[PDB]
């Protein structure tokens, strides 16, 4: 079921797409522990609860850090990095305006998610060719 | 004008063969410039929307 909000591409460097989002808490959790930053909160009294910026206030006009921590502990697509939307992959480039009919004839057609699972592994293990991952020390502060 | 029948091959070079044999190439190159230069723009296009990416993914992994 779709959410009724919108994604907030107001911030330069991440997203958040309330559709895709599991409630985990995983951002809330790292965003008021472990950043120490405490933008980062779930309203549940609302009829469909999702993450909020401190008074459901945009990201960009919100006290986000831009840290980087609620991406890097999301589990999905939900909070991502703006640097990997129509990216990643092969078929990613794809504009939305036809990605997104594409999706409903596929989950019309299909039988179950095992076999379309299948598939999609094979593209993600196509995604090696193309990218590198090159483990680096940071080269501004001393930490 | 005595009644001789011996020959005398003459001398194609390893190197003079090779460029009589490699303008044979070159020839067919011009003879079809058209096609070659439409099957390039058609191999471009296919790389421009991932076409190729994918086939090399593909066979890479
Ligand atoms: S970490 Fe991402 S997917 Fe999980 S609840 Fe937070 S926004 Fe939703
Ligand atoms: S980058 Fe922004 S949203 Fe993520 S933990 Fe830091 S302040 Fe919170």
């Amino acid at each position: 079921d779709h959410k009724p909000y919108h994604k907030d591409e107001s911030h330069p460097f991440y997203r958040y797409d309330p559709d895709q989002c599991i409630l985990c808490g995983r951002c809330v959790e790292a965003c008021q522990d472990v950043q120490v930053t405490e933008t980062l909160t779930i309203d549940w009294e609302r009829k469909r609860p999702r993450v909020i910026w401190d008074n459901d206030v945009p990201i960009n006009e919100s006290s986000c850090v831009s840290c980087g921590h609620c991406s890097t502990v999301c589990p999905c697509n939900a909070m991502m990095e703006k640097g990997m939307e129509g990216e990643a992959g092969y078929l990613t480039g794809i504009n939305n305006e036809t990605l997104r009919p594409m999706i409903e004839i596929t989950k019309g057609v299909e039988t179950g998610y095992g076999s379309i699972l299948a598939i999609s592994d094979m593209e993600s293990a196509m995604r090696d060719e193309r990218i590198k991952k090159t483990k680096t020390v940071c080269t501004y502060c001393g930490v | 004008a005595k009644a001789i029948k011996r020959i005398q091959k003459i001398e194609v070079t390893e190197e003079d063969q090779r460029k009589r044999d490699l303008r044979e190439i070159e020839d067919a190159l011009i003879d079809h410039k058209e096609a070659i230069l439409e099957t390039l723009h058609m191999l471009g296009h296919m790389n421009e929307r991932g076409v190729l990416p994918l086939l090399r993914g593909l066979f890479g992994q």
